[PDB]
């Protein structure tokens, strides 16, 4: 039917510039507004800028103006939100929305994710969480940028009772996670239980055997 | 500069009980420009409620909405295992079209208490010049917890991270992960680390704890 799909997000340093771009298609894009709404991890959702369907009126959150301008051409059916300036506290889901004829925000954007940090990629350092009826054994993996890193157990051999926690991000910008595994303890000298980490972004896929 | 107050923070119910959740306005809002919106999780919202009652197209009928003024009301009168969400309000067609900050509806079950494990910081991670010590608290309910670290039961205090796991999908319950971080130097310095743990489910607080080299 009426689908927003969304293209430009990405993982830049603070101070610089990237543009979002939200295609339309399903209904005549230039009879509605539209709007970017931003949702930073783990925090609620926030309303960044709106546009008219002729142009000729943006409005935007004080957060963000003077350094994102929101802009349409419905000739060829698309949103735009130019950002410059950008700060750490940008971080955040964006998505295009749609004001409906009544009002509310009807249908909206998949989301893209735009992380802003001076970081730069650098993959994880792996260490075992030994043990010593039920024993636990875990993996830290620590000191990594940016997000998503991939822990699996005997390369996916082994799911019951993994938990990997989310990641929690350091005052260095890096990122720093644990996953652990509960096992029976009859199994510690038997089984052998190697960590799986894999980060894309950094090229380094690396195994850990965890042993008391 | 109005404020969207949504209560409570959390709401903790059982599958096919009734869910009410409330959003209290900073000032009313006279023309009921109120939306309600469903995000699951990891998921773009979707629109639920708007005009403060009116149901949005394609939305099933346990949802519905109610009040005028200040106050606002969402009902889920049957609680899906897909209604358990979060939700937030929002008032539209006016300045800044501000959001609520979103009530989470998360599965009730009965209170379980955790497992505690201490993890000692690996040779490895001490070759490198850091020491990370690991307490994890396994499977509990709910997710209120506290963790005190104590090295040589002195107690420490802005030292320490915790992350959370999501509700379980196959016993709704919660693991917690501590790491106290601490020069190498001072882990060298010091004998016994021990990690306490108090919750809901347990009578006393749980110890568990190591003597460095042993």
């Amino acid at each position: 039917q009426v689908q927003l799909v969304e293209s430009g997000g990405g993982v830049v340093q603070p101070g610089r510039s990237l543009r979002l771009s939200c295609a339309a298609s399903g209904f005549t894009f230039s009879s509605y507004t539209m709007h970017w709404v931003r949702q930073a991890p783990g925090k609620g959702l926030e309303w960044v800028t709106f546009i008219s369907y002729d142009g000729n009126n943006k409005y935007y959150a004080d957060s963000v103006k003077g350094r994102f301008t929101i802009s349409r051409d419905n000739s060829k059916n698309t949103l735009y939100l130019q950002m410059n300036s950008l700060r750490a506290e940008d971080t955040a889901i964006y998505y295009c929305a749609r004001t409906g004829w009544l009002g509310p925000f009807d249908y909206w954007g998949q989301g893209t994710l735009v992380t802003v940090s001076s970081a730069s990629t650098k993959g994880p350092s792996v260490f075992p969480l030994a043990p010593s009826g039920t024993a636990a054994l875990g993996c830290l993996v620590k000191d990594y940028f940016p997000e998503p890193v991939t822990v699996s157990w005997n390369s996916g051999a082994l799911t019951s009772g993994v938990h990997t926690f989310p990641a929690v991000l350091q005052s260095s910008g890096l990122y720093s996670l644990s996953s652990v595994v509960t096992v029976p303890s009859s199994s510690l000298g038997t089984q052998t239980y190697i960590c799986n980490v894999n980060h894309k972004p950094s090229n380094t896929k690396v195994d850990k055997k965890v042993e008391p | 500069e109005i404020v969207l107050t949504q209560s409570p923070g959390t709401l903790s119910l059982s599958p096919g009980e009734r869910a009410t959740l409330s959003c209290r306005a900073s000032q009313s809002v006279g023309s009921s420009y109120l939306a309600w919106y469903q995000q699951k999780p990891g998921q773009a919202p979707r629109l639920l409620i708007y005009g403060a009652f009116s149901r949005a197209t394609g939305i099933p009928d346990r949802f519905s909405g109610s009040g005028s003024g200040t106050d606002f009301t969402l009902t889920i009168s049957r609680l899906e295992p897909e209604d358990f969400a979060v939700y937030y309000c929002q008032q539209y067609g006016s300045s800044p079209w501000t959001f609520g900050q979103g009530t989470k509806v998360e599965i009730k079950r009965t209170v379980a208490a955790p497992s505690v494990f201490i993890f000692p910081p690996s040779d490895e991670q001490l070759k490198s010049g850091t020491a990370s010590v690991v307490c994890l608290l396994n499977n509990f309910y709910p997710r209120e917890a506290k963790v005190q670290w104590k090295v040589d039961n002195a107690l420490q205090s802005g030292n320490s991270q915790e992350s959370v796991t999501e509700q379980d999908s196959k016993d709704s319950t919660y693991s917690l992960s501590s790491t106290l971080t601490l020069s190498k130097a001072d882990y060298e310095k010091h004998k016994v680390y021990a990690c306490e743990v108090t919750h809901q489910g347990l009578s006393s607080p749980v110890t568990k704890s190591f003597n460095r080299g042993e």
